[PDB]
């Protein structure tokens, strides 16, 4: 039986109006329908590590000029421990766009999940 | 060309049924003073921080002109100011009154009067072996005191009792026993006016004074059909006195419910069609759970009402375009306001909590209710700008009251309901008296726009004179 | 040049008799509050929703203030809410009191008293075992409570009894006949106002007051002739309680009929030219058998008089231009309203029917009346535009609650009595709420111009800020 | 637990054929399995604001020109219920692309039954 | 009144360092923490057609210009019974992307772990 | 049982001579048999509206260009006795068309004498 | 005040593919359910006059350039006794129209048959 469908891990951060990435721009994280710019409204960001290490890393997230968040030159996958809102501001520093509530459950590690839960 | 935006009310579509409804501020209070250009302004109001801890939420308040001291019940105890002065059952709100020598409690069907001396009593009948009349002495409703006696009113029956004057633990000896009578029933709430026993049943409002008899027997109370009110009240704890008379919400036994003042003889309506829509949406129960309160500070007079998903704030001194309403909450996301049961003592306004166990005391330099941060709305009505294309959204902000630089969030809405991209600008800056908040270039206007104007804040917020270039 | 186009009452001829008459909107209420650029909109009546099944159509209502409850009189029928409490016999319209042990209810020249025991009396004499007064206790018209007493009129004989205080079931022992006597006949209807009982005949309106005497045989009751109004009622239930007095329907001994709301001694007119002449349209006869009644949601204070073929929603709320008046009616061809018999309970309002056994309750997010999509009218008044050749007809409409993309009937009148070609343009679309209706060429005026807009829907219509552009 | 994905919000419409966003671009979600074009089979579709209401919207759906879900040339949340099928149709009437159930496209399908089996 | 965000299901692949996509690029499905490229490591991988018909294909996955998975020059879902890891190379044969562990666990294996575990 | 004819409404008038519309025709209703020209024969016709008022109006009825009866420039439903006589003239004054009884050319006669008799 | 529309009661013949009249047209009254071109299924055909006369006519009855029939130069009404089967030609020979039972059902013999049953 089918268990995995092939797909794509790495969100992609373009521009609210044209067909462009957001190149070398920031992305800030923090309670739900607040300013994440504010550092008392940032949450923790933690790198999920291809065995699971969850190094935590400082709070503004670096978009590549492909649109993905990079960590020392490294495609890298963020992961946070609630719902949350979000703020992506451009290279130059204007706000290319905020989202008071966002929630997108990880769909990775069905296993653990399982031990903890059955 | 320059054209003013009013943000002390606003205006939209409810997307359940496509009526026109207001939009009122949240967490903010309109002050009607000429600062420039603008003839009046918007001002947060104001924070929350600890004073005392109790034993649970509030459940009444009362200034004791006796002893010169606020009594409040929390949880199971009463205190006099900070120290607890003896123990009250039961769980919810109860009614408060005082005299010469007690502070009466009406809670669980009774009126138990802790009296100063440490000693606690409790009305009931004369003992058999005295001379005196027995009554049918059932539950307790309400109370209040007039004249060295309290009168209290018998849960369901119409009917009210008053104490004796030598002995407040006791009906009167000879005729404490009255009636509305000008109603099949009804006897929901229980005050004192001027120098009258007010009795607020549903569909009438009785006035009672004092006839001077001195015969054993007669009557010492007489009805005043003269100042009737024929209308009533939802609830036991829906009327309070706010500006020389009752303020109250009325019974669904008279039509759809909304907000009165008593004039003479008649009711005057406070309440627009958003805030009787708002009491519309509350059953029969959740209506006469509201409470009503008073507050004036700072030349405002405000009547604040408590429903279980809304508090309601109506300010009587800057109702010169019609009522002034706004809502108090607590959080983010339309959570209902913590606070209850204010009061004035000493130089400061103090408040019980809906939530927690503790006591406030409402400081004016910051908005935030116990340390956390709270969100504040301002929205502008409605107008029709066909192919307008305006620039320059200027609002004039007092800054320098600050911990953080903190942000508003500025959208607009061209359908009345769903607001679109939200704009931070900073609004405030610590130690910084010049600001100048301000967004260049909005975009153009189709057919309608408006703007929602939301802060985020530990600090109070002052806001005026909005202000668009349609060019 | 832009022209605003009044909507919230129209302007025709009758071609019977080439005179000037208004034209009522029909299914709409109109609202004074300043939207856009309009001051006030319109919005249609809310539609009936099946709540109950009943024993047949309603005869009569009350709010239960012992109770607190609604008792409703269908068919055979009388229930408190949903469950049968007791059976009535008759067809037509009936009385209803109540008081602290019995709802009474007026029926075939009967008082006949349901006590909430389960045991059903009827007022009737003495017996002659005892030592008190007999009365001609004849047939019974109308009935009323104040006090604890039943007062109740004799059909047709100027005479009013009362009830025993102790017994409800009997006139008083001694004292229980009383007359108007300032005239030579007339009790037609019965009424208690705020602490009086009033009598309403015809050509006199009378104010009695309790006495407070003691003695047997003294009269209880004395008249205040400085309260009387020189006017009549119609018939027995052409009058009810509308903001603080009573609003009648004159009767034909004081001239052409007129409808009324009391004042102090004197009756101030309510209804316009256009009303008199419906009103003067029917005989004595189905004038008598008017019904009047009240409504009160979102601050609107509605009188509603229903006819045999008309039924006349006045607005007080919304009369600040003159009286505002319109037309309910139920299906597309001026059949009559089929709601009656209002009252407010919990947080709904709920009706009776004039043509089936059901019950109704009054939803606010449609149109339709028992789900039959409903007819809405909003005509414009005459205006002299000679060669103007108007353009762009705009009207703001509230859309998004919806279930399908109604439409609209646009037509226009050069005569004032026959209208022209319709064009049917989308008003409403569900989940749209921006639409902008409008019809971009009309014609050319020649002398005068009118317009209809015809709406049939079953969801609420919002109609505002009617405009053309006239070069 | 990190259960949290740092993920791109305002999800993003390509063309089939080429590297481009459905510019001016419709979209129908209905019942899972069917055609969603037909009104018959669609179902409400929601805009969450920030307040937190929900907004039922009228169902064609239309792309801008980053590829993004607009309402009046505003970027907008969208909420539907987790089963449904979609129907992406490009300017011209074109289809762009089709899903008869969007659940069976999550990376991990062998969660659905670990979940409905134990 | 929903409780889920409308996405888009279909996986597309972009560069990781530039903001365009992998154009007639190749991705190679093989076993957890291999070298997918290599035959031997390769595992099964199928086409789920809108029934839900599997189809066994040839395990390079073409890339259109697009950056999405087509079998018969149109768009595919790709599926496969265990866990797999994921190479994506572009046109020119350059790595573009690698990941180990797409779901960090292997449902084929933790099924019969769970069968007699739960 | 269907007995409604889905027929045209707003008669048509032609010219009795060539395919054209009596433009600017005046059309006389009266009793039957007798000259409808003279007001002395002619009977009440009605606009027939919307709200369903009968409205009398004058007798000469106009004939538009397409060859209906308008009132104002507007079309109108024109109502009147089921017995009556029609004089149709052109706008010149010239006789088009006179018909003594209408009720006489219905395609059925025996249905009246049907009905009469038994 | 009414209770029947005032129309056109002269019929028109027009062509049942274009907007024209039957111009210089031919039409064949004839037996029920047959070809009323044959003289043998034809049935006698009268011209009732303004007063009431009849005037037997020749079969081919002459639609001139207005659509309408005409005997001498004058428009005329036909009628029959029995139910007729009608043909209509264009000028050119053409079948225009046919109609096998104008009432369907024959009055003449239906006549006797309610005299009998009724």
């Amino acid at each position: 039986t089918a268990n995995v469908v092939v797909s794509n891990p790495r969100p992609i951060f373009t521009e609210s109006r044209s067909f462009k990435a957001v190149a070398n721009g920031k992305i800030y994280i923090g309670q739900i329908d607040t300013d994440p710019v504010n550092p008392a409204n940032q949450i923790p960001v933690y790198i999920e590590n291809e065995d699971g290490s969850h190094v935590q890393i400082t709070q503004p997230l670096i978009i590549n000029a492909a649109g993905k968040i990079v960590y020392n030159g490294q495609l890298v996958k963020i992961v946070t421990v609630q719902g949350h809102s979000m703020a992506i501001y451009d290279a130059n520093g204007s706000q290319v766009d905020y989202i008071a509530n966002v929630l997108k459950y990880d769909p990775d590690q069905y296993s653990i999940e399982a031990d903890k839960k059955f | 060309p320059i054209q003013q935006l009013p943000m002390m009310k606003g205006m939209g579509k409810d997307f359940k049924n496509a009526d026109y409804i207001d939009y009122l501020p949240v967490n903010m209070l309109a002050t009607p003073k000429e600062i420039l250009n603008s003839s009046g302004y918007l001002r947060s109001f104001p924070g929350i921080t600890k004073r005392y801890d109790m034993n649970g939420v509030s459940r009444g308040v009362e200034y004791n002109t006796a002893q010169n001291a606020v009594y409040r019940v929390c949880g199971g105890k009463l205190y006099k100011g900070e120290s607890e002065v003896g123990d009250v059952a039961g769980s919810g709100r109860v009614s408060m009154a005082h005299g010469r020598t007690s502070q009466a409690v009406g809670v669980n069907g009774q009126l138990v009067e802790y009296r100063y001396d440490g000693t606690v009593k409790t009305v009931s009948n004369w003992p058999a072996d005295s001379g005196f009349t027995q009554y049918e002495l059932g539950s307790v409703r309400d109370i209040t005191r007039l004249r060295g006696r309290y009168a209290w009113s018998k849960d369901g029956t119409d009917s009210w009792f008053i104490t004796d004057l030598e002995d407040e633990s006791h009906p009167d000896r000879y005729s404490a026993q009255y009636r509305a009578e000008s109603q099949p029933d009804g006897i929901i709430g229980i005050g004192t006016w001027r120098d009258f026993i007010v009795c607020f049943g549903s569909s009438t409002i009785e006035y009672f004074s004092l006839t001077g008899a001195t015969t054993a027997g007669a009557a010492l109370y007489v009805a005043q059909p003269s100042l009737m009110v024929q209308k009533g009240i939802a609830g036991t704890y829906c009327k309070t006195p706010f500006a020389d008379s009752y303020a109250f919400i009325s019974h669904p036994a008279t039509g759809a419910p909304s907000v009165y003042i008593i004039g003479s003889g008649q009711a005057s309506p406070i309440a627009t069609a958003s805030i009787e829509k708002i009491i519309r949406s509350y059953t029969a129960e959740e209506m006469a759970t509201g409470v009503m309160e008073t507050l004036r500070f700072d030349s405002h007079e405000l009547l604040i009402i408590h429903l279980p998903r809304h508090v309601l704030v109506y300010d009587a001194s800057s109702s010169q375009n019609g009522p002034q309403w706004c809502v108090l909450k607590t959080g983010l996301y339309d959570d209902v306001y913590r606070g209850v049961d204010f009061m004035y003592e000493g130089n400061q306004i103090t408040c019980g909590d809906k939530s927690e166990a503790v006591v406030g005391q409402l400081q004016f330099d910051i908005s935030s209710q116990y340390d956390k941060q709270q969100e504040h709305l301002l929205f502008t009505p409605l107008f029709k700008a066909d192919n307008a294309r305006c620039f320059d959204l200027e609002v004039e902000s007092s800054t320098g009251v600050a911990q953080y630089a903190d942000r508003l969030f500025l959208s607009a809405t061209t359908d009345g309901i769903n607001y679109g991209r939200e704009q931070m600008i900073e609004q405030n800056e610590p130690f910084v008296y010049d600001k100048r908040v301000l967004w260049k270039r909005v975009g153009r206007i189709r057919r309608l726009i408006g703007f929602k104007l939301r802060v985020i804040t530990k600090s109070p917020v002052t806001l005026s004179g909005c202000q668009i270039r349609l060019e």
